[PDB]
RNA sequence: CUGCCGAAGUUUCCGGAUAGCAGAAACUCAGAUCAGUUUUAUGAGUAUGUAAAAUGAGAGUUUCUAGUGGGCCAUUUUUGGUAAGCAGAACUGGCGAUGCGGGAUGAACCGAACGUGAGGUUAAGGUGCCGGAAUGUACGCUC
RNA sequence: AUGUAUAAAAAUAGAGGUAGGCUACUCUCCUGUAUCGUAGAAGAUGGGCGAUGGUUGAUGAAACGGAAGUGUUUUAUUGACUUGUCCAUGAAAUUCCAUGAAUCCAUUGCAUACGACUUUA
């Protein structure tokens, strides 16, 4: 929540964003369009980017058929570091490979995906324009 | 501090009632910073929470929560009604809520 | 005083969907009315309420009852436009109408802007 | 309060008889 | 929102009178049915016209020829009091015939608390020349240097931070 | 019944007559007190001479009940600051 | 009426500031300030005129305006000429003593209608008291306000009241002679 | 528009029921309000008008131990809490707990002196009277009916309103230093485009 | 215990019958008859009575068997009046067998007539606070 | 609680200044939709460049606050952080919302229906 995040393409009901992970550290994720604010911020290049791959399929999650869970090893288990394979940071690395220079080019764009953004004192969002 | 709070500081006004008789379903709620019917428009549909606190250790935590959702404005002073799915409690006029910034259509 | 509700006088709209527009008071209808005028074409000549405008301090030298070509010259030769523009209270309203139709992205850039600003914060001793 | 020797409001009783008031004063200018 | 209607009506066409006499008033209502009510009441007092022998032949709203040229209208009308018998005239200064009547009808309400029933407008008439008013506040009104402070300024987001600066 | 400026009729909360009010205080006269303590130990009579001046019995003896009551010296032992305040 | 003002020459005098609404005369005789908030009335200043305006007033508030104007040319007079009152003693039997204290301030009044009680006045400020030796039994009240000099001449008469006496008959009393100014 | 958690409202200049109302209904929203300067409310309605309406109001006594009647408060802020707790249902648990959310007193103790006071403009005498309309200050009518520490709060208040200037001159004094090192940084001018 | 139907609230003759209102049973009737209604026509004195299109509804009888036969309130006409009240009729209304919204509270006032619920919208009355809802807009008057 | 951020005074038919000698100047007001503050695995790890400041934690202080002063400064250190401007790593599979005294027992009688009250021990 709060992370700004740039969106690669529209998916059946979702959209598949993800934040430059050497930016905001956002992976590839499907977001649902009633959860989304979108800006006026500038456009980012996505022709360069290859979406085909990002199906629904994709990222769907294995189906267990079954309530069982909730193990300290199976929390042990997934995690960032393995149970996903070398691919996911290889596309992921070829994304941010086609964007960065695209959000470089333009400034501030890094910086404002770095960036939370959140609600300060005085602020109302039926006002506000993004 | 200031890199979180999505939400929108609301206050629970009272029931939807007439003189003499309450109508617990649907509850009357004060968004701040929203003024008029017009204003009101927008937080349509939007979901509003109210966060309390018990003793008990519920899933490990002392912070529930009642989810609801804004339906319509009330009057031309910019309240709306909210139903939400436990009917609130009536201690609980005048207390804060929490109006999220989903489902959004912006 | 410095207002005084009188033919020729520069009038901002309050209320309405003229908000914030300019006008110039062409004639005195009564006690709570006045027909206005704006050289601009989407503001037309008509008659308003004192509540809804507020008595700018500028006053224009305008005959009784100039019709829309006349007011629209006078105006001109007279330039009210870029002199109510030299007040700072037209840049104020100007720096706030700019303020509101700023996007997130504008904004992000602007605290940025003013935190570069304000890291000064140096004063002589 | 009020600074009112009496209750400006009156009983229902008296509101009552008020209209019956009304009714004489209609008595006197039609028949009576 | 008062309209200006003409409303033309005569009697039903008959053997005795197969050429009935065209009556026209010019006469204010918020709508047309109010105002072809309003002209059957007048002209029955008048010329004892009965509705259902009657019919209405024209009905035209009328505008302001002159929207945006101030004028002073002087109106006369047949004020209902408690004695139920009485004559006005009375001055208003605005930019339509509609508005003044409006103002009419709010000032003697206000004032003599005379219903729209009751009152009847007699007459209206658009004094061009300054001389004929007879009023001492429309006169002040049509001085060539007419200029004074605004009165009755006055002027959600209760908890102002500051005072209102109620001036200048 | 008496006088309703003593209606409470109850019994007095405290042994020792409290004062209620002292005179007002005035920076012009120099530092002094304004009250005692002291013990009632009973009265006799005595005579004393009238020297009231318009009185029937001007230049006259006469005899008056008057009260003695012992008052040894007090011992100052503290200082009490009061502020003014709007309650 | 929509505008209603009375205009006002000032005269000599050195300052006639009227500073929220108060009115700080100074004269070569004297200053007096004294305060206007009792009435929305709008005061401009002009050179030599002084315009006391009213927009829209009624008749009970347009009322005022002359009010503000007498008092406001009252004052003027005062700081410029200023008023004296001559006030001459009435006896028929007993004097009446009198005595005045710092400068006049204050006046005793003694032996009146042969009472034994002495009547103390003290004067408004800006009113002193004198005896003239010009005219017997004469008291004379100068000052700058017209307001104080005329209430101190009103107190001193009031106090001196015959009760519970045929006033057809008994002529005892202070009566003021005349009222003008110094020079 | 939006609350604050605390809210100190400077009474002076207000009118008593049009403030009491607002603070009413801010109070059962849950907020909790200080208002200062009770002493300096304004009721419509000359004094001897307001006078003798108080006077009636002190004329509500019983036969049977008037200590049963009606308590009369001459504080002005009594007053003002009087006029406050007649728009609330005190009787009701919910309005009881409005009242303890009230704090209202005479002047500008030390607590709230530091302190940020707003106004209601809903409220404000000068917005909501007519010109040459007579009034009264609840301080002068409490003074009047029994009220004894007019003085104390005047010369308090004068004391607080010299260390308040004094307060203003070093942070007026202050401003204008930033205001002056404000237009040294060319940023301000670089992108002024932004409104700021 | 639940459900369904559901009055009369008073004539007309000597406390009873007749009738009325409510049901049941058994019939005939739909190219037929009705109506707390309005037109048209005729006369007669804006009304009246008589007869013949509009609109609505399936419209009729026979037997026999329950309960009811009060009052109160209000409008209008009229009869008298009287310090002033009111008194006497007629008239159809409302209550009465009936909850509910509003009128601060209420036998007679304004709305509205009821299975259990969800949503929407209103009547009457309301929108400073208590109290749900504009410390709305515009024009005046009043201290 | 989710920034728990903001202290002139007075007037409203006027104020506030700046610049001047209570009087001559011009400017500002017309609410806070302002100002302060706000980028960072709830905020990670290092490296530069440029300030020489800002934000604080723990000590040591001295001045100030009495209306309910329980807070204001000035600081002398010390420990951190700094986004002022640029860089380089890390983030994820949580792979679409959920968060020391007093009392009784005694004593007194200045008190008392009984308690209480005043004493003494």
């Amino acid at each position: 929540r709060g992370k700004r995040v740039v969106v690669l393409s529209q998916l059946e009901d979702t959209l598949v964003v993800t934040g430059p992970y050497k930016v905001n550290g956002v992976p590839i994720r499907r977001v649902n369009h009633r959860y989304v604010i979108a800006t006026s911020a500038p456009k980012i290049d996505v022709s360069g980017v290859s979406v085909e791959k990002f199906t629904k399929a994709y990222f769907a999650k294995q189906k267990r058929s079954g309530p069982v869970k909730k193990d300290e090893a199976f929390f042990a288990e997934n995690a960032p570091k393995n149970a996903l394979p070398a691919e996911r940071i290889a596309d992921q690395k070829a994304v941010d490979a086609k964007l960065l220079p695209a959000i470089k080019a333009i400034p501030n764009m890094k910086e404002y995906l770095a960036a939370s953004f959140a609600l300060s004192n005085g602020d109302r969002p039926h006002l506000m324009k993004f | 501090a200031q890199g979180h709070r999505l939400y929108v500081k609301a206050k629970h006004l009272s029931f939807q009632r007439s003189k003499h008789v309450i109508h617990p379903g649907t509850s009357i709620v004060k968004i701040e910073g929203c003024d008029s019917k017009e204003e009101a428009q927008f937080y349509l549909g939007k979901r509003v929470c109210y966060v309390y606190k018990s003793s008990k250790a519920v899933r490990g935590s002392k912070i529930r929560v009642i989810w609801g959702t804004i339906a319509r404005p009330h009057g031309n002073s910019g309240a709306v009604r909210a139903r939400f799915v436990h009917n609130l409690p009536a201690k609980t006029f005048g207390s804060s809520l929490r109006v999220m910034l989903y489902p959004s259509n912006i | 005083f410095k207002r005084y509700v009188e033919v020729g006088r520069v009038v901002l709209v309050t209320k309405g969907e003229y908000t914030g527009k300019l006008a110039v008071i062409v004639d005195i209808v009564d006690h709570k009315r006045a027909l206005i005028d704006s050289p601009c074409s989407e503001f037309p000549r008509q008659v308003i309420r004192y509540g809804s405008v507020v008595l700018t301090h500028i006053v224009m030298k305008l005959p009784r009852g100039a019709r829309s070509g006349i007011v629209a010259k006078k105006w001109k030769a007279q330039d009210v436009c870029n002199k109510w523009a030299s007040s700072a209270w037209a840049k104020k309203l100007e720096a706030k109408k700019v303020r509101s139709q700023l996007n997130d992205f504008d904004r992000f850039a602007v605290m940025r802007l003013k935190k570069q600003r304000r890291e000064q914060v140096n004063v002589a001793v | 309060v009020s600074l009112k020797k009496k209750s400006k409001r009156r009983t229902t009783r008296l509101r009552s008889r008020i209209e019956k008031k009304a009714a004489e004063s209609k008595r006197k200018q039609k028949r009576a | 929102a008062l309209k200006e209607y003409q409303v033309v009506g005569r009697k039903v066409p008959t053997e005795h009178e197969p050429v009935p006499k065209l009556f026209r008033m010019r006469l204010f209502a918020p709508n047309e049915s109010v105002a072809k009510s309003r002209y059957w009441y007048f002209l029955k007092m008048i010329n004892k016209v009965k509705k259902a022998t009657g019919e209405i032949v024209a009905i035209n709203e009328i505008s302001e020829p002159k929207p945006l040229k101030a004028k002073v209208f002087g109106i006369w009308i047949r004020y209902d009091s408690r004695s139920g018998t009485h004559n006005m005239y009375k001055e208003f200064r605005d930019t339509t015939r509609v508005g003044a009547v409006e103002a009419m009808y709010a000032d003697m309400a206000a004032r003599h608390r005379a219903r729209f029933r009751s009152i009847r407008i007699l007459k209206v008439v658009e004094v061009e020349k300054k001389e004929d008013v007879r009023r001492n506040y429309v006169k002040q009104l049509l001085n060539p240097h007419l200029k004074f402070p605004l009165p009755h300024r006055r002027t959600k987001k209760v908890f102002a931070p500051h005072r209102p600066s109620t001036f200048y | 019944h008496g006088s309703l400026g003593f209606l409470p009729r109850k019994r007095a909360s405290r042994q020792r007559g409290k004062v209620k009010a002292f005179p007002k205080d005035d920076a012009s006269k120099p530092v002094h007190l304004t009250a005692f303590l002291g013990y009632k130990a009973g009265m006799t009579h005595i005579v004393r001479d009238l020297d009231r001046p318009g009185s029937k019995m001007h230049k006259r003896e006469i005899l008056e009940a008057v009260t003695v009551i012992e008052t040894p010296p007090m011992v100052v032992v503290g200082v009490v600051g009061y502020v003014e305040t709007p309650r | 009426d929509i505008y209603k003002d009375e205009t006002l020459t000032i005269p000599k005098g050195v300052t006639v500031d009227i500073k929220a609404r108060n009115v700080t005369v100074t004269g070569p005789r004297g200053t007096l300030k004294q305060n206007l908030r009792h009435v929305d009335i709008e005061m401009k200043k002009q050179g030599n005129t002084i315009k006391f305006i009213v927009w829209h007033g009624s008749r009970k508030h347009n009322a005022c305006i002359r009010s503000v104007y007498s008092i406001i040319n009252n004052m003027i007079i005062g700081v410029t000429q200023g008023f004296r009152y001559k006030m001459r003693l009435v006896y028929a039997h007993f004097p009446i003593n009198i005595n005045l204290t710092e400068n006049g301030t204050v006046v005793e009044i003694r032996n009146f209608l042969g009472e034994r009680i002495t009547r103390v006045i003290k004067c408004l400020p800006g009113v002193t008291v004198s005896i003239s030796s010009a005219v017997k039994d004469e008291i004379i009240l100068e000052g700058n306000s017209l307001e104080n000099v005329s209430q101190s001449a009103a107190n001193i008469k009031q106090i001196c009241n015959v009760r519970n006496k045929d006033i057809r008959k008994f002529l005892d009393g202070i009566y003021v002679s005349e009222r003008g100014n110094i020079e | 528009s939006e609350f604050q958690k605390v809210v100190v409202i400077d009474a002076k200049g207000h009118l008593l029921g049009r403030l009491a109302s607002v603070v009413a209904k801010q109070l059962l929203g849950g907020q909790k309000v200080v208002v200062v300067r009770c002493e300096e409310l304004n009721i419509s309605g000359h004094f001897f008008r307001n006078k003798l309406k108080y006077l009636a109001y002190l004329r509500k006594a019983c036969r049977y131990n008037p200590s049963r009647g009606a308590f009369h408060f001459r504080a002005p802020s009594r007053i003002f809490q009087k006029a406050v707790r007649g728009m609330l249902p005190h009787k009701t648990a919910r309005g009881q707990a409005a009242l303890e959310h009230l704090q209202a007193v005479e002047g500008i103790p030390p607590p709230f002196d530091k302190q940020k006071r707003v106004v209601v403009p809903a409220a404000l005498r000068v917005l909501r009277l007519k010109p040459g309309r007579k009034y009264c200050t609840v301080g002068r009518l409490s003074s009047e009916v029994g009220w004894k520490y007019n003085d104390i709060v005047a010369k308090l208040e004068e004391r607080r309103k010299v260390k308040s200037a004094a307060f203003y001159q070093a942070k007026l004094a202050k401003q204008k230093k930033i205001a002056s090192a404000k237009e040294a940084s060319p940023v301000n001018q670089k992108l002024s485009q932004f409104g700021y």
